[PDB]
Parts: C-alpha cells; sequence; structure tokens
RNA sequence: GCUCCACACAGAUGGAUACGAAUAAGGCGUCCUUGUGGCGUCGCUGAACCAUAGCAGGCUAGCAACGGUGCACUUGGCGGAAAGGCCUUGGGUGCUUGCUGGCGAAUUGCAAUGCGUGGGGAUAAAUCAUUUGUAUACGACUUAGA
RNA sequence: AGCGAAACCACAGCCAAGGGAACGGGCUUGGCAGAAUCAGCGGGG
RNA sequence: GCCCUGAAAAUGGAUGGCGCUCAAGCGUGUUACCUAUACUCUACCGUCAGGGUUGAUAUGAUGCCCUGACGAGUAGGCAGG
RNA sequence: GAAAUUGUUGAAAGGGAAGGGCAUUUGAUCAGACAUGGUGUUUUGUGCCCUCUGCUCCUUGUGGGUAGGGGAAUCUCGCAU
C-alpha cells in the first residue's frame, strides 16, 4: 500500500537535522507541516486512517513465509 | 556477639573420641536447662543418645524413636565429661553476668587429641537467646 | 499450536501411534492418549496373544517379584510400547514420560474437550484393506485386565450424555448457518467475498 | 565525606562548614535484623573524661538529632 | 593501542593425567610414557595434551588483555627505560618492593604515562 | 489487543550431532508450520532469541535472554541450524525459541 | 491448626475450537410412507473456525441498537471415571471498534524480550515411661490407666 | 556400662543378553532402582 | 521368487531395544538429506626448503623480512628450553 | 606450621557407583580507571622572554653554567589564570 507523497516537502531534513550535542519547539513545528500535508492523502482511501492507527501482529496460523505484505 | 556468649574448653581428655562426637551432637542447640536435664535422663536410662555415625552393633530401642533413629545407647563416661563441661560453662556465664534461663549451646565441637591412647578435645560455647522487642505508630 | 493435544487411540496401531506420540514429548509436547483399549495392532489375534505371553514368561529367576513386570491394563501395554523409544532413564527421558498420560476410556476432564487423531497411524489408512488386525480390548483381557466392562459400560454412558450434547449443538448451529445465510447477501458480506471470507 | 580504597568503606570525614573543626575516622567493622521505625532515635555516649574526647563527644552530639 | 584481537587458542589449563584422582600426583603437566596408556595414544574423550599447534600468534604473544607486554620494574631507574614504550609495555611493579618504595614508582609511572599492571599493591588511603 | 507477537514460535530440538558426538555450537530449531527447506530459506539469517526467567533480578527484570542467528537449513523437514552467542544450554532441549522478523529481506 | 510478637518474598504470551460408528462408507439439510425410506447437498485437509483496530491499549462528545461482552452477587439445574466443573435466572456495575467524533503519544534519539521462619499463648493428638500378653532375637505388635 | 586391637585395603560391588581369543567387574542394548538399619542361612565367589 | 516344513532342549532373552505388516521386511530404481581428525578454502603455530636485506636498516645481520611445502609414532637419534 | 587425616559450621548433590573431557545454564562469588583531557583562539600576570651590564668552565661553533637592572604599549618565547 502506497500513498501520495509528492505533496510533501521533505528536503528540509537530512542527517544534521538529527543532532543533540524538554522536546524542541522547532521539531514539533515541522511535524504539523508534514502531517497536515499528509492526512489529506490518507483521507482519500477508505479505512487507511484506521489502518495506520492499529498495530501489526502475527496471529495463530500466520506463517510469514506464506504471508504477503 | 562475644559479649553474649560464654565458652568452656576441655582438652586431652581420656574419653572415647567416638562416643563424645555423639553426646555432643545429641545436645547441640538446646536450651541449657532442657539440655542439662536430658543428661540426667541418659544417666537414669530414661532417654538414650542417638548414635548416628559410629554406631555399628548398637541395640535398637524405642528411645531412639524420639529422634528419628532406631539405634541409640546410654553412655555414662562420655556424658560425665559433657555435663561436667556444661556445668562449667554455666558458671563462666554467671561470672560474665548473663541470663542463664535463656541460655543455649550455640556451638559445641569435638576433635581428636595427640596419642595406644585415643584422647579428645572438646569446646562447647553457650549463648543468650535474644528476643524482647516492640514498636510504635 | 495447542498446549495439550489429547489424542485418541480408537483405530491406531500401537506402534506408529507410539513412535509419534514419542518424538512429540521429546520435542516438548504435552500429549494425552485416550480410549487406550480401542487401540489396535497388526496381525491375527492369536498372535499379539503370543508376541506377548512370551514377553510374559520373561520375569526374573531367583526373585520373580523384582523383574520384568507384566502389566495388563491396555493403557500401560501401550505405555511400555513407548517408554521404549525415549532414552528413559535420563533426565531428558524421565522428563518425558513425565509429559505423557494414557487413560483407558476417556474420563474427565478430557471427555469435555476436543480430541484428534494421527493420520500417519490408523488401521483404516495403512493396513492393506482387509487384513488380520488385533484390537487390544480382547488382547488385554485375554491376559488379565479385569474391567474391559467397567470401561465399556461406564462408557456407553459417556457416549450418551454426549451425543445428547451434540444435538443441542447441532440444533444451535443450524440456527446460525441460517441467520448468516439470510443476513448473508447484503453488501458488507458481498465485499468480503471479493477478498474471500 | 565517605571514602573507599578497595571495595570496602573505610574513611569518614566530618567538617563543620564555616571556620571548621574537622575530624577523620577509620571504620573497621560493618555488617548485616531490626528494621527500624521512622521515629527519631535517642543518643547515648560512654567514657569521655579526656578533653580531646569530649570534642568527639562534642561532634556527635551535633551531627545526630537532638529531637528524640 | 589499536591492537589485533587476541586469540587465545586454548584457555583451559593443561592438567596432568590422573592429577585429579591422586593427591600425590600433581596438576603440573607431565607427559605419559607407558605404551599401554590411552592418553599417550590420544583416544577420544581423554584429556587434551599440549602440542605445538596451540602456540600463540607471534604478533599477539605475551600481550595481556590491556594489549601491553608485561615488564617487571624493581626501582625507579628500571621503569624509566620504558620512557619510549608506554604504548607497548606495562610496568608490573615487582612483588617484594615495599610500601614506602612503591608509592614512589607510582608517582613516576603516572607522570611518564606508563600503565602499571598492579597498582593498589600494599597501598591504602 | 490479544497479540503483541512479532515472531515465529519455534522449538529448540538439539545440538547438531552424530550418533555419538554432538557439537553444541549448532543448535537445531524447528519453526512453526515450516515444512520444507524452501519455506525455511525465508527465515535464514533472522535473529533468534531464547527467553527465560531466572531466580535473581539483574537490570530491574528477572527475565533474561540469549540471542542468535538461523544460519542454514537441516534435512527436509525444515528443522533449521542456528548459532547463538553463548550456546544454548541443552537442559533446554525442547524449549521455545522466539524467531524474529528482522533483518527483513522483505 | 488458631492466636500474639520479630523478621523474611523441562519452559504462559489469541483460543485444548467436546457426537458416536463405519471407512467396499459416511456426515449435513428436507419430505414423511417412520424406514437398512426418498429427494437435496458436502468432503478431495485446521490453508478452517471463532476471536482479532484503541498509552502493553489512555482521557472525553454523541448517534443507532435492546444486542455482544467483562465483573463480583443471586435463582435453579447438571457432572462420581480422576465428579472439583459446566450451564442457566434476576438485578447492579464497567466496556463496546456497530456508526461518527474530539484529545494524548515524540527525547526510549537507527537494532539489544521490557507466600516461609523463631519464639511465646490457648488446644487437638501421638510418642516415651508404666501396665497386659493373643505378640516377641531386638524392635515391632496387642492391651490398660486423670 | 568401661577399656580396646590386627589382618586387610587401586576403585566400586543388582540382574539378562552381546561383548570373537578356556577375560568379564567398569563397555553396548535392555529389565530396573528411593533415604536409613538389625537378625538368619552356612547360599554363591 | 517369496512363504510354511526342511528337528533342539533344558536359570528369563533378544533383527541392539521398542516395535513393524499397500512395512519401519524382500527386490529394484530415482532423487533429497545426515556426518569423520577425509577433502577444499582462510587464519594461526612450528619445522623444513628457497631466497632478500650494507657507502647499513625508523629493534640484538646469532637481527628484520619474502615465498612455498609439510606436521601419527615405540626402541632409538638429534636439537631448543 | 604443608599434606594426608579429624571435628564443627555453611553451601551443594545423592532411585544399585563417584571422579574426567567438550559446551553452556543457574546459584554464590571476584574483578571492573586518585582516567578527566586534546586542539585552536582571547584577557592579563610572570620567567630561563625582550633588552641593558656581566662573570666563569672549557674545545670550535651549531657551545655550557650563572648575576645586577629595567620592560611589556607586541608577543605566545615558555608557564600559570
Amino acid at each position: 500500500t502506497k500513498v501520495s507523497v509528492e505533496g510533501v516537502n521533505v528536503e528540509k531534513f537530512n542527517v544534521e537535522y538529527f543532532a543533540k550535542e524538554e522536546i524542541k519547539a522547532e521539531r514539533v513545528e515541522d511535524q504539523k507541516v508534514v502531517d497536515k500535508a499528509l492526512i489529506a492523502e490518507i483521507k482519500k482511501t477508505p479505512l487507511l486512517k484506521q489502518y495506520l492507527s492499529a498495530s501489526f501482529s502475527l496471529k495463530n496460523g500466520d506463517k510469514p513465509h506464506m504471508l504477503k505484505f | 556477639n562475644p559479649a553474649k556468649s560464654a565458652s568452656a574448653r576441655g582438652s586431652y581428655l581420656r574419653v572415647s573420641f567416638k562416643n563424645t562426637r555423639e553426646t555432643a551432637q545429641a545436645i547441640n542447640g538446646w536450651e541449657l536447662t532442657k539440655a542439662q536435664k536430658y543428661l540426667e535422663q541418659v544417666l537414669d536410662h530414661q532417654r538414650a543418645i542417638p548414635f548416628r555415625r559410629f554406631n555399628s552393633s548398637i541395640g535398637r530401642t524405642a528411645q531412639g524413636k524420639e529422634f528419628g533413629v532406631t539405634k541409640a545407647r546410654w553412655p555414662a563416661k562420655s556424658v560425665k565429661f559433657v555435663q561436667g563441661l556444661l556445668q562449667n560453662a554455666a558458671a563462666n556465664a554467671e561470672a560474665k553476668g548473663l541470663d542463664a534461663t535463656k541460655l543455649y549451646v550455640s556451638h559445641i565441637q569435638v576433635n581428636q587429641a595427640p596419642k595406644e591412647s585415643s584422647p579428645s578435645h572438646i569446646e562447647l560455647v553457650v549463648t543468650e537467646k535474644e528476643e524482647a522487642v516492640a514498636k510504635a505508630a | 499450536v495447542e498446549p495439550v493435544v489429547v489424542i485418541d487411540g480408537k483405530g491406531h496401531l500401537v506402534g506408529r501411534l507410539a513412535s509419534v506420540v514419542a518424538k512429540q514429548l521429546l520435542n516438548g509436547q504435552k500429549i494425552v492418549v485416550v480410549r487406550a483399549e480401542e487401540l489396535n495392532i497388526s496381525g491375527e489375534f492369536f498372535r499379539n496373544k503370543l508376541k506377548y505371553h512370551d514377553f510374559l514368561r520373561k520375569a526374573t529367576a531367583f526373585n520373580k517379584t523384582r523383574g520384568p513386570f507384566h502389566f495388563r491394563a491396555p493403557s500401560r501395554i501401550f505405555y511400555k510400547a513407548l517408554r521404549g523409544m525415549v532414552s528413559h532413564k535420563t533426565a531428558r527421558g524421565k522428563a518425558a514420560l513425565e509429559r505423557l498420560k494414557v487413560f483407558e476410556g476417556i474420563p474427565p476432564p478430557y471427555d469435555k474437550k476436543k480430541r484428534v487423531v494421527v493420520p500417519q497411524a490408523l488401521r483404516v489408512l495403512r493396513l492393506k484393506p482387509g487384513r488380520k488386525y488385533t484390537t487390544l480390548g480382547k488382547l488385554s483381557t485375554s491376559v488379565g485386565w479385569k474391567y474391559e466392562d467397567v470401561v465399556a459400560k461406564l462408557e456407553a454412558k459417556r457416549k450418551v450424555s454426549s451425543a445428547e450434547y451434540y444435538a443441542k449443538k447441532r440444533a444451535f448451529t443450524k440456527k446460525v448457518a441460517s441467520a448468516n445465510a439470510t443476513a448473508a447477501e447484503s453488501d458488507v458480506a458481498k465485499q468480503l467475498a471479493a477478498l474471500g471470507y | 565525606i565517605i571514602n573507599e580504597d578497595k571495595k570496602k568503606v573505610t574513611g569518614l570525614t566530618f567538617i563543620h562548614l564555616p571556620e571548621g573543626p574537622t575530624f577523620y575516622f577509620k571504620l573497621s567493622s560493618f555488617v548485616e535484623h531490626g528494621r527500624p521505625t521512622s521515629h527519631i532515635p535517642e543518643l547515648i555516649l560512654n567514657n569521655f573524661q579526656t578533653r580531646l574526647g569530649q570534642t568527639v563527644g562534642r561532634l556527635f552530639q551535633s551531627i545526630l538529632p537532638q529531637n528524640p | 593501542l589499536p591492537h589485533p584481537k587476541i586469540v587465545k587458542k586454548h584457555t583451559k589449563k593443561f592438567k596432568r593425567h590422573h592429577s585429579d584422582r591422586y593427591h600425590r600426583v600433581a596438576e603440573n603437566w607431565r607427559k605419559q610414557k607407558g605404551i599401554d596408556s590411552v592418553v599417550r595414544r590420544r583416544f577420544r574423550g581423554n584429556i587434551s595434551q599440549p602440542k605445538i599447534g596451540y602456540g600463540s600468534n607471534k604478533k599477539t604473544k605475551f600481550l595481556s588483555p590491556s594489549g601491553h607486554k608485561t615488564f617487571l620494574v624493581a626501582n625507579v631507574k628500571d621503569l624509566e627505560t620504558l620512557t619510549m614504550h608506554t604504548k607497548t609495555y606495562a610496568a608490573e611493579i615487582a612483588h617484594n618492593i615495599s610500601a614506602k618504595n612503591r608509592v614512589v614508582i607510582l608517582a613516576r609511572a603516572k607522570a611518564l604515562g606508563i600503565k602499571v599492571t598492579n597498582p593498589k599493591g600494599r597501598l591504602a588511603l | 489487543a490479544e497479540s503483541h507477537r512479532l515472531y515465529v514460535k519455534g522449538k529448540h530440538l538439539s545440538y547438531q550431532r552424530s550418533k555419538r558426538v554432538n557439537n553444541p555450537n549448532v543448535s537445531l530449531i524447528k519453526i512453526e508450520g515450516v515444512a520444507t527447506p524452501q519455506d525455511a530459506q525465508f527465515y535464514l539469517g533472522k535473529r533468534i532469541a531464547y527467553v527465560y526467567r531466572a531466580s535473581k533480578e539483574v537490570r530491574g527484570s528477572k527475565i533474561r535472554v540469549m540471542w542468535g542467528k538461523v544460519t542454514r537449513t537441516h534435512g527436509n523437514s525444515g528443522v533449521v541450524r542456528a548459532t547463538f552467542r553463548n550456546n544454548l544450554p541443552a537442559k533446554t532441549f525442547g524449549a521455545s525459541v522466539r524467531i524474529f522478523l528482522y533483518p527483513s529481506n522483505i
């Protein structure tokens, strides 16, 4: 399952974006820019907003050499 | 705590080693009064000594049933030495100013001596049994 | 898989069954065998009845009592059979036949709970159709086991009290298989099918 | 201030902060059945005729509570 | 030092046959000599005997866990020979050197940069 | 809600052996549902953990672990070869070993 | 055991998911002429079934159902093979992902699972010692005694 | 109740079968095996 | 060809055991797999052989290297500790 | 003041044998830095620094030891802040 990603500006973040030398108020501003520019595209497809919020697990009889992802 | 215990050694004792090992171990960890009384009872053939290691050809008696053994005997000379000791230890403690009523043979121990003779050292050690306690809210 | 695999002899081949029941404990697999008496074997009867007594004679000399004890009761018959392919004697062994349990009949708490079988070991499915094949029950008896009946009788009971059960269930389902049927064909459903379900 | 040489506690210092009469000690013993309450414990001191003594007496009187 | 990873080859002690059964026969290795002996004929299951293959990698030989070669220093002159090999040798102060003398060998080695393999020897705080 | 399982539950069968001489470095693992060498190839080189409680608490948890890799297959049944850091104990022959899904090829 | 003090703390990780008998036969559904009866249909693997979304599963707003389910209670019934469980009635209280919401998750920094003691007190009994002999190498056994 | 040796001592001591060589006592495959101890035979080595 | 018979006793008894019968037996064929101190490859030890190395080498030329092969062993021989 | 050997205590193991080798687990236990910088700049303050004046030991310039003053507004030459 692929989404639309082309609406997103991502080029701000590289390696150096992740140094540390209580959460930085700069970092949370980039969250919401990405997220709101993303939510839109997830809302198109049915159940995807719900699909993402859930946790993947293995269930009895899921043999993962058989399984398709 | 050494401020709580009184010891009493006896050495180069012309007693059968093997019998002593027994009467000692028999009495190991007893309240001094119940202990001393018991050695009177072995003397009167009321109770017998549970021989355990050095015990081949000891004639089975019911008195053994008190402990968990079938074999048991009444040995005079051994015990004669051991209550001789206990009596001493008691008196040591009274010089040290203790409570004799709480007393107990914490550690007794017997090992051979030089030699044919077969002599043996004994060291028993008696202690106050510490209790007495309270709290608040 | 399942923590306890209550098996069920009823048409298996003492051997084979065993073997596998075996491996499975060795590989840490709590089993439990039932209806031992309805275990089977290979060959006529008047055989197993030998390939046994012989076994019987065995026993010890100077002191008969100390020796190869000849158990009668099925269960055990079959036990042996098995405690015979498991290095019994060694932690890992004992540690097994530790994991085992072989009742004749099918007493609680197992009555109430699904069992199963072990292909790779049913008369029907291994013995060239129509060939001599013995059936413990007799074979026990024939040589001591004093109960064949108790089991038997105090059986029929079970079967009953169950089937009865059944019903009540068969009745139940039906209803479902009916509800689902009707409330089946409405969208939602449909969809599923597409995916498959 | 407590110190360790080897894996055992040994030295123990008591400095009074301005001015500063300052001691240092060698613990020998240490061990571990009481399980004490949160009530504040009573002091007792024994044998101190010497003036150097009732300076160490004069230490602990201070360094432990005068609440009890 | 960026030393090579030191391979130990054989970490168990080479005990002597039967040094376990009898209290007279000692843990100090000695070859077996009877021609009916199994050890000498290296039957399976029986104790491993020292052969030349267990020999250590010549690059890593003598090297302790620190990746330094042990070296015994008696006095403060003998230490100052390693003035040049701090990266390679470790000043083991020798066992008989006193308390009063040691504290002086530790002064220098700390200053020179020699890693002493055995400090806290006799010394307290 | 019921499952948090992100691993396949296999059992620890043996050390690779002979009739006579076992090498304890190569632990043999059965994995759940795997039947062939083909199905096993998938699991090759995923990390295994053997997990167990011990008596004493160590890092705020009584619950210790060993780690290791599926390395190659073994016969046809899908029994697989596996090497741990410290070898697995033998006393654990026929115990559960949690086989994981990193590293993915998928 | 009850009571008072003092201390001490062979491998779970969604579900063992209940007919019996036969296998040159069987389920399951339906009509009854109630049968070794007819018509329909299934099987060729559990690859199923049932559960399964929420901080390892939070805090709050409604809609639609009148159900699902958890928990101590309560009514009645069943289970003796190793019953030591399995159902049901009534109410209370949670939860509901059946439907739609509104908030929180970060920094854990790119992997390293995340119920006994040692003394007391009260009271049940056994043993020793005594007595008897149906017993006896010694034990053990049998008796009797507030 | 006391006193109190010596000879002796590689080590242990359950059966059944197999272990080629008038070799079975440790091995192989089984049967099995619960601590502790006293009294018999005249039983075998 | 397979099968029964084609005699052998005497302490209980052994395809090694359990057990096996459209085999887990016999005959044959095909593939898959299991594992030795065997073979291949890499590192390491040591030994032997061949060599390099001085108007001197960022370590004792009785040094410091380069290449290759080899490694059971009693009496016995030689050598280093 | 060794070893055999003996007692006591604590831990552990023990269904007709124990000790040994390969490998790990658990239990108890032992280690586990008087490590604390490095570099590049910037205030100052000092000296073996600059500079004024010297004194002395010896062998060849490519020398060694050590006084008296002054000065940082040049100087990182060293060393402390």
